[PDB]
DNA sequence: ATAAGTATTGATATAAGTAATAGATAATG
DNA sequence: CATTATCTACCGACAATATCAATACTTAT
């Protein structure tokens, strides 16, 4: 039943530990059954619903939806079993010459061995679930992309097969399916579903205007043109979309990867951690063999143990669904009216009056654009309502039980939960629902910090801590009113910046206000240490700036200084004088410029944002307040121009480090390795560039930028030819993306490293810790200890100069490379000349370096068939005349690191608050 | 007496933005005799010609010297070409305007707002006698503009609100091969069906001898197109060009449903109609089997269909009770974010 | 002593306001 | 040395196809 309330009822902590142990073992068994029997339980649930509905009657409702699911399954099982029958009847081949040239030749003999390995009902249910889940993705209006659907279903069947194998291996005591086989299997199964699924529909005949009802296919395979490049789509009947925006959707399409009720499998190797049976790799490596190869080398060497410590501390923190906030959101959802973010029930979009054909082409184009805008808004609201429905259903499932989230890393190292649907790292509603399972007494610091958190939520995070406490104290009546009745009241919590977390903390504060001694109260709501321009903090620390560090709350201060606000004010003053000057673009926008609008452009700007991106970012941020056209970008163009003009003067160290990183990335990307290749690829005089930017995280995790130039090809399926890319094809690197992406990835790696160090330390102290990249959460009691730990670990991360260590690591990894040199501009040092010759003898031992290198020169289209030929050719260049030379890659000189003790942050309380 | 620019002057212009023009006066005289424009515009002393993308302005000078229309508007918004036109046709009765003809707004401003060029609207039964439009859309990248100008005939909106205005269009040879393909040829696509449904277009002159291998043989015999060598166009880099006379005709289909049906059938232009009608919505094959009565038509792959069969299929599509929504036929590339 | 598919592959067209936007800018001849 | 075709900061994410011109390849007669 409800475990959380009874557990809280317990007076003594030891009793709590006994209760936790008993629930932990019973939840071990419960989680074990949950993973394997998810599909069987779901299929049994809908077949039961179908049988139950049969007695009552046959109307088009949610029970009918389940009836439809059991009917599609029931009439799809025979087709797939006939396919399996012909697969086993033909897997006993005799001669591979006279075969069915289409249906068996490439189709059935290719996927034959893969259909036998798994029983059919699992494949059918998986295809239905996985096709419904992809509803309205990939840009389709009310369907999915065919490539995404085929690959997702093939991958889900393969992964379910691998779960079956894991279970069989634990019970009794290909490796990675290629993309082509996954595509063929997925296409065949979704084809069968297309050819079985039929749903009743009602239509109006045109000539007589008499309604007619009929049965039509539930799924259909069509195509759609964008930008000239045709796209394949799978459209779902609108009658079924009406029923997917329904409360009972979660029963039909079950979530397999949901928060587990047992302690995650603690991370001991890159291959194992968190989830029990579904293997989860430590890196969300998208499409790279190199990324996993380097991670594997690291794990085998074992030098990343601190990453494991951070992930194990991040994962072992227990949550619980907030019951009161769940009640309020359920009331609001059932009410049906549009709330703060839940868009509200909508039947079908209304389009403006269509313009007459004879109108100027621009008018028709404008109307078509407006139709696209209206359709996008309607599909967005529908998707938001469906997502909220899914989230509220998962929340309803766990109303009492306590849950753990298993964390994983993307390729930089930031920690992202494994559960994609519902997690504390989603939008505001998801955060409001979750509270820390462990409750700790507030205490003297705790009560004040809880108040400061409530002030933070309401947008008053700018002012000093005392002002935040004063703000919380001044609005005690509002807190009691909002807490007593969420709705049918003043609704003060709604005005807050973060709407749901604000009500949750209001409930906590109301309980606190009813106690004579607040410290004795035990609290659950996590307090957020959000971080002011964290990327700027890291740039200032790396460069060693003093003025820059001062602006970014690094140095101890009485009042918090945030760069975004300062630049926003500067821009405001300049825009105000500009509007007075006489331009009309500024007068409308003179005031609206606030911290929120500027912050996105400033952050991206330090990171190398192209101007188009800045124009869009600002357009989206300023669209709500309605000071310019949300649709149009023309009004927003000037504003970004001024933002860039004001910003350029501000930044010096960040620009220096970003420029050095960009230059290093370009030079390293355009470099060619000596050792691996002793053969010219013969594609041309200029070989391909397959060397990628790689550096190590201060924790020891390896980071390899996977910005390659992907090679897609059309592999044939039963439905269509899908334009997919094979992950095993190694390809040259996209120099443009390497150069544009090194700075942000470096700063994000440093940010994630600081998080993992601080997480390991907090978990060592015994404080549960949850972190959304750059804001750390802990109970309002231990917030002071966490505050100490953050600063301390930042020190432990920046005690050593990191940019210099990175440049040294680059020089070590990329010493024996030979950057392709174009016509000369000047000389830097005097070892380039010895590079071309490689005639110095290497006798009696290693230092083979000349031997491998000289043969590479032979691959530079030497003037020969011989030995003294090319060496003579280059003598003129040094003595004069440009050539496409082979000079040794030389990384730039790092910027001068200004003198600034990073250790002065230990006494700044506004660094993280 | 308009002075015609020769190869000497037009050799001096360094930039052309990719447009290839023609400069030989002999082939232009031959072309204007082949077209025989003095049959429809019997009183040229009242005709008003609107020349889009004139460029070098040789066709314009020859046209004026032969017919003397009342108003000849050269809409060329390009630096070197505009300078050329103002240094050669200065004071000349030609009307040289520095206006981009690409943007729709140019026509609205010219005819509607400023009333510099005001032609006379006539009925939609005879090819207009007081308005002639000539255009040189020859850039290899600026082909979609021709498609927009063709689509305007269907809507009767852009310049075809003056009835049936005849167009003299220079165009890449690849565009002329697309537009002028007959049913079943290899180069038959939806551009060809649009051309067939809205216009009847003849090949007046081509810039190559080995290009006639892409057009229909009987139609190539019927048109009798003028030929010339590739040494006649002045920028001699790009592919050969082809002049096409394009006069709108009558039509009584629904242009929106016809667009949908044709665009979605001509995606799979080689699968027989047994299985290509399922891309037109949910349950398309069953319905279009119950409705189409001529089971010989069901074996014509949609590249084999003439336009009349497409009008028939769109009639069945608009008769469909369960027809899908024609207006939400796009991909929401703008903001399908998919946060969860 | 004597040829026709054929799995693989590569080019081209696709829609049509330069994808919902337009200034850099690395990269060939 | 003069002139142009890509994108538009990065991460969680998640992608153009049909057709046919022609190829190397195995069949085999
Ligand atoms: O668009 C973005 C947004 C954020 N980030 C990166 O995510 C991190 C924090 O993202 P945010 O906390 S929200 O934005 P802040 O820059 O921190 O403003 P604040 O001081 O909180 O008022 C931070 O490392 C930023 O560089 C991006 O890289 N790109
Ligand atoms: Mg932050």
């Amino acid at each position: 039943i409800n475990f959380f309330e009874i557990y809280n009822s317990l007076p003594t902590l030891e009793e709590k530990k006994a209760f936790e142990s008993a629930l932990n073992i019973f939840n071990q068994d419960r989680q074990k059954v949950l993973e394997n029997r998810a599909t069987e339980a779901a299929r049994e649930r809908w077949k039961h619903d179908f049988e139950e509905a049969k007695a009552r009657g046959d109307i088009s409702i949610e029970k009918n939806l389940n009836v439809k699911l059991w009917k599609w399954y029931n009439e799809m099982l025979p087709l797939v079993k006939e396919e399996i029958n012909h697969c086993r009847s033909l897997l006993s081949e005799k001669l591979s010459d006279k075969k069915g040239l289409n249906k068996v030749d490439t189709n059935r003999l290719g996927y034959g061995p893969y259909l036998t390995l798994i029983d059919p009902g699992k494949m059918c249910v998986i295809t239905i679930l996985e096709l419904l889940k992809l509803n309205s993705t990939g840009g389709v209006i009310e369907g999915m992309r065919t490539a995404r659907a085929v690959i997702s279903v093939g991958k889900a069947i393969e992964m379910e097969f691998r779960s079956e194998q894991v279970l069989k291996s634990e019970s009794q005591a290909k490796i990675l399916w290629p993309q082509s086989i996954r595509a063929r299997i997925g296409s065949v199964l979704i084809s069968m579903l297309i050819q079985v699924a039929k749903v009743s529909v009602q239509g109006v005949d045109p000539v007589t205007k008499a309604k007619v009802h009929g049965e039509a296919p539930a799924f259909a395979h069509g195509y759609q043109y964008h930008n000239g490049s045709k796209l394949g789509v799978l459209k779902i009947h609108k009658t079924l979309i009406r029923q997917l925006n329904g409360e009972r959707l979660i029963a039909s399409v079950q979530p397999q990867l949901l928060p587990m009720l047992v302690e995650p499998k603690p991370w001991v190797n890159w291959r194992s951690g968190g989830y029990h049976y579904t293997q989860s790799t430590l890196l969300r490596t998208k499409d790279s063999p190199e990324q996993v190869a380097y991670l594997k080398a690291a794990s085998d060497n074992g030098d990343i143990d601190r990453v494991y410590d951070g992930l194990n501390v991040l994962g072992r923190t227990p949550w619980t669904v907030n019951r009161k906030v769940f009640d309020v959101v359920s009331q609001v959802w059932n009410k049906g009216e549009g709330f703060l973010d839940i868009p509200g029930a909508q039947d079908e979009m209304v389009l403006p009056p269509a313009p007459p054909k004879n109108s100027d082409p621009s008018i028709l184009r404008a109307w078509k654009l407006q139709v696209k805008t209206i359709a996008n808004k309607f599909s967005s609201d529908r998707s938001n309502r469906c997502d909220t429905n899914y989230k509220l259903e998962i929340a309803r499932a766990f109303l009492g039980e306590k849950l753990y989230f298993p964390h994983n890393l993307d390729f930089r190292g930031r920690a992202y939960p494994l559960s994609p649907h519902f997690n504390h790292l989603g939008n505001d509603m998801s955060r409001g629902l979750l509270i820390f399972w462990h409750g700790k007494k507030l205490g003297p610091s705790g009560l004040k910090w809880l108040k400061i958190h409530l002030s933070n939520l309401f947008g008053f995070d700018k002012l000093p801590l005392k002002d935040r406490v004063a703000f919380t104290e001044s609005h005690l009546q509002d807190i009691k009113d909002s807490a007593e009745n969420p709705l049918t009241g003043d609704r003060w919590w709604t005005t807050a910046d973060k709407p749901w977390q604000a009500l949750a903390t209001c409930f906590e504060l109301n309980e606190v206000m009813k106690m004579d001694n607040p410290e004795e109260f035990i609290s659950h709501q996590p307090v957020h240490q959000d971080g002011t321009c964290n990327g700027l903090q890291h740039y200032a620390a790396l460069g060693g700036d003093v003025e820059g560090a001062t602006q970014v709350n690094l140095v101890p201060s009485d009042k918090p200084q945030d760069v975004y606000a300062h630049v926003a004010r500067l821009v405001q003053k300049r825009l105000e004088i500009a509007a007075e000057k006489g331009d009309e673009n500024a007068k409308i926008l003179k005031d609206k410029i606030t911290r929120k609008v500027v912050k996105q452009t400033v952050m991206t700007n330090v990171y190398g944002v192209t101007y188009v991106g800045a124009t869009f970012q600002i357009a989206k941020q300023l669209s709500p307040i309605f000071d310019d056209r949300k649709e149009s970008l023309d009004f927003s163009k000037y504003l970004t121009k001024h933002v860039f003009s004001a910003i350029r003067e501000l930044f010096h160290s960040a620009h220096l480090i970003q420029d050095w990183l960009g230059e290093s990335a370009k030079r390293i990307s355009k470099s060619i390795r000596l050792d691996v290749d002793e053969k010219s690829f013969k594609n041309g005089n200029k070989p391909d560039f397959m060397s990628s930017v790689i550096w190590t995280t201060p924790l020891g995790l390896p980071i390899v930028q996977p910005y390659r130039e992907e090679s897609k090809k059309q592999v044939e399926t039963n439905l269509q030819t899908v334009f997919i890319s094979d992950p095993f094809a190694v390809n040259p690197v996209n120099a443009r993306r390497q150069k544009a992406g090194l700075p942000p990835n470096f700063i994000h790696s440093l940010d994630a490293s600081h998080m993992l160090l601080s997480a390991a330390e907090c978990g060592k102290q015994g404080l549960d810790f949850a972190s959304v990249h750059d804001s750390y959460w802990t109970h309002a009691s231990d917030i002071d200890t966490m505050n100490v730990v953050l600063r301390e670990q930042f020190i432990k991360l920046h005690e050593v100069d990191l940019v210099l260590r990175l440049k040294e690591e680059f020089d070590q990894r990329y010493k024996n490379y030979v950057k392709i040199g174009k016509l000369k501009r000047s000389t830097d040092l005097a070892q380039k000349i010895i590079r071309i010759r490689k005639d110095l003898s290497r006798k009696l031992g290693r230092s083979t370096t000349l031997a491998d290198e000289i043969y590479f020169e032979k691959k530079r289209q030497e003037l020969l068939n011989e030995d003294i030929t090319d060496l003579d050719a280059l003598e003129l260049e040094n003595g004069n005349s440009g050539m496409s030379v082979l000079l040794p890659l030389r990384l730039p000189e790092i910027p001068p690191k200004g003198d600034f003790d990073v250790t002065v942050l230990r006494n700044s309380q506004y660094f993280f608050s | 007496s308009v002075p015609i620019p020769g190869i000497k002057d037009i050799s001096k212009l360094k930039f052309f933005y990719g447009f290839k023009y023609l400069w030989n006066p002999t082939v232009y005289n031959k072309i204007f005799d082949k077209l025989d424009l003095t049959k429809t515009y019997k009183h040229p002393e009242e005709l008003k010609v609107l020349d889009l993308y004139p460029g070098v302005g040789i066709q314009s000078a020859i046209f004026y010297n032969k017919y003397c229309p009342r108003q000849y508007s050269l809409l060329e918004k390009r630096s070197s070409l505009y300078k050329f036109l103002n240094a050669k046709f200065e004071g000349s009765p030609l009307q040289i305007l520095k206006r981009d003809p690409y943007d729709w707004s140019t026509y609205s401003n010219l005819i509607d707002e400023e009333r510099i060029f005001v032609p006379e609207v006539q009925s939609s039964d005879h090819i207009n006698d007081k308005f002639l439009t000539v255009a040189n859309v020859t850039g290899e990248g600026s082909e979609g503009l021709i498609m927009q100008w063709l689509s305007c005939i269907g809507n009767k909106n852009w310049l075809y609100r003056f009835g049936k205005v005849k167009m003299l269009l220079w165009m890449p040879s690849t565009t002329a091969r697309k537009l002028l393909a007959r049913p079943g040829m290899h180069s038959r696509s939806k551009c060809s069906v649009v051309r067939e449904a809205f216009t009847d277009t003849k090949l007046i002159a081509i810039s190559d001898a080995n290009e006639l291998k892409g057009f229909d043989s009987q139609c190539i015999e019927e048109w009798d197109p003028i030929l010339f060598s590739a040494a006649e166009i002045w920028p001699t880099k790009g592919k050969p060009i082809a002049l096409v006379e394009m006069d709108p005709i009558d039509f009584d289909f629904d242009v929106d449903n016809w667009d949908y049906v044709t665009r979605h059938l001509m995606i799979l232009k080689r699968t027989p109609l047994n299985t290509v009608m399922d891309s037109l919505g949910h349950g398309g094959q069953q319905y279009f089997n119950s409705r189409i009565t001529d089971k010989d038509l069901l074996k014509k792959c949609p590249i084999d269909l003439t336009n009349d069969e497409f009008i028939y299929l769109t009639k069945l599509f608009m008769e469909w009770p369960f027809k899908p929504d024609i207006l939400m036929d796009f991909v929401d590339m703008y903001q399908t974010e998919h946060s969860g």
